[PDB]
């Protein structure tokens, strides 16, 4: 309006059927079933504690 | 691997007692008298002229308890308790004969510790193992000789009985234990003749570097192939070390070389 009342914008998004994905790949991309990691020695020959 | 006793010399309990309960001006481990003050000079002169006699009872008992600590007859945290008990007993029955016996015991335990600083179990195992087979008494004899040679020449190896079977372990805190009884029970049908269990395979792999076996026999062939495989493993280790050290001027490089190498 000519007689408006300021502003305070707020943004948001809305995913409605999506599973958030964090693939276990070095470059985050999917280059096959087995990933760049997973078959690495560090993650296949040694036990790790995830947190 | 903790130090059993405080003294810098693990052996020589008398030396350890010297280190623990003597002033650090008589000991040796490897000024200008006359300009000292009058009090110090006169004290030293009087002590030298008339030496002060002292009882060597606490020192003897400390040496004995250090010897017991080294022998592991006494735990580390009860050393003071045993020291006090021994002092009480010696004071109760103190005599010149008792002091002489204490000195003799210290000398004997020091000598025994110096001299000291599995075989019987293997002998019992061989005794309970049959010594005659119907498929050539030379492969078995040479294999037994190789086993005895390797168990004798191994620095820290143990042979022991666990119930009805005898075990062979390559080291005190290792992870290579071989059930000798079952291994020989599996080897017996095929002395002089893929079909071997992992236990006897591990036994053969362990004994191959330390072995008279005729090459015509199946065990001879298996030992030759295991020697060849072990030599290939050593040369492969050398090549892997060289290649990796050169290529490091990536863990991916180690992955690639190990995959191409096994």
């Amino acid at each position: 309006d000519p007689r408006h009342a300021l502003r305070d914008p707020e943004r948001k998004f809305l995913c409605d059927r999506t599973l958030w994905r964090i693939p276990f790949s070095s470059n985050f991309m999917s280059m096959g079933s087995l990933t760049d990691l997973g078959q690495n020695l560090l993650y296949a020959n040694a036990a790790h504690a995830l947190d | 691997e903790a130090p059993r006793s405080l003294g810098p010399a693990p052996s020589n309990p008398s030396l350890q007692a010297l280190f623990q309960s003597q002033p650090s001006a008589e000991q040796e481990w490897h000024g200008d008298f006359g300009s000292q003050p009058q009090a110090n000079r006169f004290g030293a002169i009087l002590e030298a002229v008339v030496p002060p006699r002292s009882d060597p009872t606490h020192e003897k008992v400390l040496a004995i308890v250090n010897a017991l600590l080294e022998t592991q007859a006494i735990r580390r945290d009860e050393a003071g308790q045993m020291y006090t008990a021994l002092l009480q007993r010696v004071a109760r029955y103190n005599s010149v004969n008792v002091q002489g016996n204490l000195d003799r015991l210290i000398q004997d335990v020091k000598e025994a510790l110096a001299q000291r600083e599995s075989v019987v179990a293997l002998n019992a195992f061989l005794s309970t193992q049959p010594a005659v087979v119907e498929r050539g008494q030379e492969n078995y004899v040479a294999f037994v000789s190789a086993l005895k040679l390797m168990v004798t020449e191994a620095p820290q190896s143990e042979v022991y009985q666990a119930g009805p079977s005898f075990f062979f372990q390559t080291s005190r805190h290792g992870s290579q234990t071989v059930n000798l009884s079952q291994a020989f029970d599996n080897l017996r049908p095929l002395w002089g003749v893929s079909l071997l269990t992992p236990n006897t395979r591990l036994l053969l792999l362990l004994i191959a570097p330390f072995t008279g076996i005729s090459r015509d026999s199946y065990l001879g062939h298996l030992l030759t192939l295991y020697r060849e495989t072990i030599g290939n493993t050593r040369v492969d280790e050398t090549t892997y070390n060289e290649i990796t050290e050169v290529s490091r001027a990536d863990a991916s490089n180690l992955q690639a070389t190990l995959n191409y190498l096994l």
